[PDB]
């Protein structure tokens, strides 16, 4: 794998991706 | 944050399993 | 607004567009 | 919850609405 | 709901949540 | 237009609806 | 170019590529 | 219609290019 | 990360991030 | 293939790295 | 049909979207 | 190379198909 910029909505795509069922939070406020 | 992280900066897959539950 | 039929990644494309710079939490069942 | 119900029925936006921070 | 850039295939993305059934015209030309 | 209001500018979600048929 | 089977908002971005600076309208039925 | 077509068949970017403006 | 049931486009999204700077091939079957 | 396998049943990231260049 | 930037996720999209059953290399590296 | 033509620079629908297997 590799090392990206991820941003907006394909950022919560990717957190998507990766957690899947585990679910995910997108706090861009943090 | 996951923007300064991830958007602003670089990370790889495994830094954004960070944010998972 | 109309009513919505979202699966997969597609809910969290309309979770993203609907909460903006607040984020939101995705959380799956199992 | 709310995943399943907009895959499996449908769901508004003001549904969604409620999930964000 | 928020106010956000909503550029390109992202714009007419938004368009499909926010018309669905009754359809909607993308005329960047206007 | 759309792009002017949404894209360069911001749009909220309801300003979006003006382009629904 | 290929055939194509789409759905949904998948529609809505082949157009957007199709159609570029000239934008589309999109009208599905009721 | 088209997003019926699209979605049940198949369609052609040609007939995609239709309903350009 | 958590196993993927992806179909269609959502493939070639999940490619994409997974190789970044790589690339990749796509090579469905017929 | 892989393309089939990810659409039928499941996949892994892993199993996707191989279709890297 | 237009002449447009296709970068990103977007250019993969497009790919598939042109290439569909007989694949595609993706390989920004060359 | 396709980012160098087409995004960089811009491409036709026809210019893309040069990638395709
Ligand atoms: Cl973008
Ligand atoms: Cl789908
Ligand atoms: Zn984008
Ligand atoms: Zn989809």
């Amino acid at each position: 794998f590799v090392n990206q910029h991820l941003c907006g909505s394909h950022l919560v795509e990717a957190l998507y991706l990766v957690c899947g069922e585990r679910g995910f939070f997108y706090t861009p406020k943090t | 944050g996951i923007v300064e992280q991830c958007c602003t900066s670089i990370c790889s897959l495994y830094q954004l399993e960070n944010y998972c539950n």
